[PDB]
């Protein structure tokens, strides 16, 4: 279990702060948080090169991120919105190679 | 004695398009602290490594501190000291497996003699000017007669992240920011509180300013933070 996503299913309320953790067991430097949408393949919301670091990806609006340790990299919705209702994937990266987790569906009522 | 700077001297956060959470990370309840320690090892000429194990999470058991030049590191190599500074992990290297490791600059003060006798801590006043009008003052506290500028700098910005949202994840309320120390002897130096322009922030490099291991007589040194805003 190279990447662990929690909770795999979440039901939030509009305008509520929401946090979706990710644990990696290989200690890779880089971690990524995407969100899967039909026709959208997988877009990158925020990534990180290390404990402390956190970088905007292609669609970072509405979200924050946090690298407390080498293992944990989390995504945060400051104020959840119906628009943010999707399925979320984080990966950990070794180099030119990615390792994904099982995924996290979120509903924002 | 570096002279007060002017607008074309200072960083504009609006010129920064990266993640200000990377600035924030370094001054939001974030610091390596250790009381009474001796160098255990070494990597380059100008560095010193300690066994300081991560207080909060479990992110490091060894701490490398880089100083300005070799003799500076020898100065302290075999001294029972006190550590305290802002630490970073991206681009922190030091081949001594199992990492469990962090880096920082300067931040080393001699142990014995340097503490205030009984309980008692020394309170240092910080005046904050926002667009010139001194709109708030406060004090940071230490326990060393001779405290690194670093140390009071970190506490100052930590208080301000909180009380004035000095730093945020995305940006900052202020366009400019710098923190001036003025010493009894009349000496003064100021640090830019903002990251260089661009869509990236090098944490290793920003902190490198603490190389000098500059120290200041807590009891009499003063502190001025000058903050500027634009759009209001």
């Amino acid at each position: 279990a190279a990447v662990t996503q929690s909770p795999r299913n979440k039901v939030a309320v509009t305008g509520e702060k929401v946090t979706l953790s990710c644990q990696q067991t290989n200690n890779h430097n880089n971690m990524y948080w995407y969100r899967q949408d039909t026709g959208h393949g997988l877009r990158l919301i925020h990534y990180s090169y290390g404990a402390g670091s956190t970088e905007k990806g292609d669609i970072p609006d509405g979200y924050k991120a946090s690298r407390p340790s080498q293992e944990q990299f989390s995504l945060i919705l400051e104020s959840a919105t119906p628009s943010q209702t999707s399925v979320y994937f984080c990966a950990s990266g070794g180099g030119g190679t990615l390792y994904f987790g099982a995924g996290t569906r979120l509903s924002v009522l | 004695s570096q002279p007060d700077p002017m607008p074309d001297d200072l960083h504009k956060s609006s010129e920064f398009t990266g993640t200000m959470g990377n600035m924030k990370y370094l001054y939001d309840d974030h610091y390596v602290s250790a009381t009474k320690v001796k160098s255990v090892d070494k990597f380059l000429a100008h560095d010193l490594i300690y066994n300081i194990s991560d207080k909060k999470l479990k992110n490091y058991d060894k701490v490398k501190t880089e100083l300005l030049n070799e003799d500076l590191a020898k100065k302290y190599k075999d001294e029972v000291v006190d550590v305290y500074g802002s630490n970073y992990y991206v681009n922190c290297y030091f081949s001594s497996t199992w990492h469990g490791k962090t880096c920082m600059y300067g931040g080393i003060t001699k142990h014995e003699g340097n503490h205030f006798d009984n309980g008692n801590l020394q309170n240092v006043l910080v005046r904050v000017y926002e667009n010139k009008r001194n709109t708030i003052s406060f004090e940071v506290q230490t326990d060393k007669k001779s405290v690194t500028a670093q140390e009071l700098d970190i506490k100052a910005r930590n208080f301000l992240i909180n009380k004035k949202n000095l730093y945020e994840f995305n940006s900052s309320p202020y366009e400019t920011g710098y923190i001036k120390f003025i010493e009894n002897n009349g000496n003064t130096f100021w640090y830019d509180m903002m990251p260089a322009p661009g869509d990236k922030f090098d944490q290793s490099k920003y902190l490198m300013m603490y190389n000098d291991n500059k120290t200041v007589d807590s009891k009499s040194v003063k502190i001025e933070v000058h903050l500027t805003t634009k759009n209001g």
